[PDB]
């Protein structure tokens, strides 16, 4: 009974770990690009903004 | 009074369809019930906006759930195949 419960614990931890590995490997991208840089006072006074 | 009486590779079938006979049959029974439960819970928590809706278009929408069903489905198949 309780040893059978230990068997449940073992099989469930095995399946949980393998599916956790699956969900760690599937998101190949797992990344995105956000918005660009806004304009501040330093940007106006940055050398790059010189004409 | 005389309906049924408890009486090989087919032998585990009696263990399989009477899971309260052997430890392996009982553990497989309980774990496949847990798999059914986790699959339906995966479906319902897929339907919730926090999981599979554009709650934050600015940024979550996990497509990992697309795996959770399939594996579970395959798992179920084997016991069905077992009964085959």
């Amino acid at each position: 009974a309780k040893g059978i419960a230990i068997a449940l614990l073992v099989i469930l931890v095995i399946c949980s770990l393998i599916v956790t590995s699956v969900i760690l490997l599937t998101p190949a991208e797992d990344n995105s690009l956000s918005q660009k840089k806004k304009v501040t006072v330093e940007d106006l006074f940055s050398e790059d903004f010189k004409i | 009074d005389a309906d049924t009486d408890t009486a090989a590779r087919q032998r585990v079938w009696r263990a399989f369809e009477n899971p309260h006979t052997s430890t392996m049959a009982l553990v497989f029974y309980y774990v496949t019930g847990f798999f059914i439960a986790v699959s339906v819970i995966a479906n319902v928590v897929e339907t919730v906006p926090c999981g599979s809706s554009p709650g934050h278009i600015k940024e979550r929408y996990a497509v990992a759930f697309f795996c959770l069903d399939t594996a579970c489905v395959m798992i179920f198949t084997v016991e069905y195949l077992l009964r085959l």
